[PDB]
């Protein structure tokens, strides 16, 4: 989620244009809330809920609505169904998502068939975060530092790798989309040096 | 006349600008209504247009905004100012809670019936507004190498009482927050603001030191009210001063008609600083050039604390910042800097960053991809042979 | 009006420690009538009221 299409698709979702089977437009509701797990979408959500509670029948979308409120806040972590992994590679993540998104055509299919997809389509999320030490006793809580995803391709050698310094964590924190935190000290973490959220931190005094 | 640099040189060049002016060309031929004065492309706001704008109109009015005096005993029986208007005894309407209409407030009221409606965020000017960072410049404290001494002792005032306050409970001792920088120009005080407000965790807010200078009375004054205001309600924030010398540097008063009003607004500042009901959750960061022509009432503690002077590298705080500076650039594997830093007995961080970066300015000049080991030896020499028969010196 | 570490009357010119007692100008001070309080407790109270925990922005809302 970002505001370029979290806006644009409201321009086209608020305006539900319901002369079609608005079910629809409601169905786009749903999983319009399908951004990164919390946000500050609940003004629009919310807002969509109120004007939403007489127009927009609650008897076809009093569950869509709380629906697609609840998706990013259910245990308030844990999307990982983007077919990206480590930093853009695949995984997955069709055959559980895409038969909902398959599953919504318009109609009645809310009704019988649908109830089977519908709730447990997708669960091939692998939770959320990478904040962790698993060294042999895990007990460490090795210095870490949240920042933006690395946009670096190319420019020189000494270049860095992320931008936003400014947050430094240690322990089990936030992953988020664009991420690639790498940490400093060197505290040692020669076990992989490509993240994944389990590193094993073999703990060695290189010139620190 | 030229030659192929990359092997399809215009082949990806035009290639791609035609198709970009093509992008345009798709959009005037599809029609595109641009420079309407002032709104919005229709591609957007025509699905917004509908009553989905009155859902603005109707259920949200004018709410005119005002100011509260007081309240009354067992009712609100509010008194308000709207602003320059007229002064009325109104009522909250239903739609609030009797609680957080405290005085002081500005609060947004009808204009038919003149009941309250809203309670607002207070009002803070835009000059005030400005001089707040909103943003951490990325200044890691390893490019700050050569002051040990120094980043230790800010590191024990600005940042450990803040994200460890637990020493300081389990010995019972108080943290001094207030820390002067000073020493010659050129050398690291910067630096250390820009990074301690990289970790700042914190509302940290700069200050111009002339920014106060103004043209009325008093005014300047209103300027550190609000700071302190701000201060106060942003909890464990930063404040930084720099080259306060033009605030209250002395008290010239032998033909006593020189500077007064910084010197009244100084006072404002020691109040508001320290006496009568100290400030609780702050931390002063200053820094001079000169920090020997200040009044002594500043100088106690309390206020300015630590005293934090950055010197200038005997040997080998310059081989470092040959290290900091020359780090950040393209060389050859060749590397060597002891040879350079015994080369400049007396050149700050600055000019080694000048004697970098005029590194690169040869194969710049002579059309190289780097600056090679070598042609880093050619810019030394020349920023040593410069510095030799500088201008200056 | 009286002092307890030496009987000494004084009037208006006496103390008020915070043990509830009176003193001289000469005992006013707690280590002149072994003071029964704990300053540090006190301590490690007042400072813990008036020391913000910063919080490094992390594990915040859901
Ligand atoms: N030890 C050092 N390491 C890295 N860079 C340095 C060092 N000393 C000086 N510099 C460089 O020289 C410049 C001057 O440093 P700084 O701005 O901290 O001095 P200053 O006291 O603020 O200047 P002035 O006294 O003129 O206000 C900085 O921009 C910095 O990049
Ligand atoms: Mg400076």
């Amino acid at each position: 989620g970002e505001p370029t299409l979290r806006r644009a698709v409201p321009l086209a979702l608020a305006l539900i244009s319901v002369s079609n089977p608005r079910l629809n437009i409601l169905d786009t509701l749903s999983k319009f809330s399908h951004d990164a797990d919390p946000e500050v979408s609940y003004n629009s959500i919310f807002a969509m809920g109120m004007v939403g509670s007489g127009t927009n029948n609650a008897r076809l979308a009093a569950m869509l609505r709380q629906l697609a409120q609840y998706h990013a806040k259910d245990p308030n972590n844990l999307f990982m169904v983007r077919l990206a992994q480590g930093l853009t590679h695949l995984g997955k993540g069709t055959l559980t998502l895409c038969p909902y998104h398959s599953d919504r055509q318009l109609m009645s299919q809310v009704a019988v068939a649908g109830l089977l997809t519908v709730l447990v389509s997708f669960l091939d999320v692998r939770n959320i975060i990478l904040g962790k030490s698993h060294y042999v006793l895990y007990g460490l809580v090795a210095a870490m530092q949240p920042r933006m995803l690395v946009t670096f391709d190319e420019e020189l050698r000494p270049l860095p790798v992320s931008v936003r310094v400014g947050q430094a964590v240690d322990v089990v924190g936030q992953a988020g989309k664009p991420k690639t935190i790498t940490g400093f000290q060197t505290h040692t973490t020669p076990v992989l040096l490509a993240h994944g959220e389990r590193a094993e931190l073999a703990t060695e005094e290189f010139l620190p | 006349k030229t030659y192929g640099q990359s092997t399809y040189s215009r082949q990806i060049k035009q290639v791609e600008d035609d198709i970009q002016q093509l992008l345009k060309k798709i959009n005037e031929l599809t029609g595109i209504k641009e420079s309407d004065t002032g709104l919005a492309p229709p591609a957007l706001w025509d699905l917004a247009a509908d009553k989905q704008t009155l859902q603005s109109e109707q259920p949200l009015q004018v709410a005119r905004c005002t100011k509260i005096i007081n309240a009354d005993s067992e009712d609100p029986k509010y008194i308000i100012n709207v602003k320059q208007f007229a002064k009325f005894v109104v009522d909250l309407s239903d739609q609030v809670a009797p609680t957080d209409i405290e005085e002081g407030m500005r609060v947004g009221v009808d204009r038919n019936k003149y009941q309250i409606h809203i309670p607002l965020p207070p009002k803070i000017d835009p000059t005030v507004t400005m001089m707040q960072v909103e943003e951490k410049p990325d200044v890691t404290y390893s490019d700050v190498g050569g002051c040990k001494e120094q980043i230790e002792k800010l590191r024990e005032v600005v940042e450990t009482p803040l994200l460890h306050p637990e020493r300081f409970v389990n010995l019972g001792i108080e943290p001094p927050k207030g820390v002067l920088l000073f020493g010659p120009p050129g050398t690291g005080k910067t630096l250390c603001a820009r990074a301690v407000a990289n970790r700042t965790d914190a509302c940290f807010i700069r200050v111009i030191g002339s920014e106060l200078v103004q043209k009325y009375v008093g005014e300047g004054a209103r300027m550190v009210r609000e700071l302190f205001e701000m201060a106060r309600t942003k909890k464990a924030c930063l404040i930084f001063f720099d080259e306060i010398d033009a605030i209250g540097g002395a008290r010239f008063d032998d033909g006593a008609g020189g500077d007064n009003e910084v010197q009244r607004t100084m006072l404002e500042l020691i109040n508001q600083l320290d006496g009568f009901d100290p400030r609780g959750n702050i931390k002063v960061l200053m820094a001079t050039n000169r920090p020997d022509t200040l009044d002594p009432a500043l100088m106690r503690p309390g206020r300015l604390d630590r005293k934090i002077e950055f010197s200038l590298p005997d040997l080998e705080g310059r081989t470092h910042i040959f290290k900091i500076h020359a780090r950040s650039m393209s060389v050859e594997r060749d590397i060597r800097f002891e040879l350079l830093a015994r080369l400049c007995p007396n050149s700050t961080g600055a000019e080694i960053r000048s004697v970098c970066t005029e590194a690169g300015m040869f194969a710049i000049r002579a059309r190289r991809k780097i600056a090679t080991e070598k042609d880093f030896l050619e810019a030394v020499n020349k920023v040593i042979k410069s510095y030799a028969k500088f201008s200056a010196t | 009006n009286r002092c307890f570490m030496c009987r000494k009357k004084v009037g208006l010119t006496g103390f008020d420690c915070r043990c509830g007692n009176l003193f001289c100008g000469l005992h006013r001070y707690s280590d002149k009538h072994n003071c029964p309080y704990d300053y540090k407790a006190e301590a490690a109270a007042k400072i813990r009221k008036e020391n913000p925990v910063v919080v490094a922005e992390k594990i915040q809302r859901i």
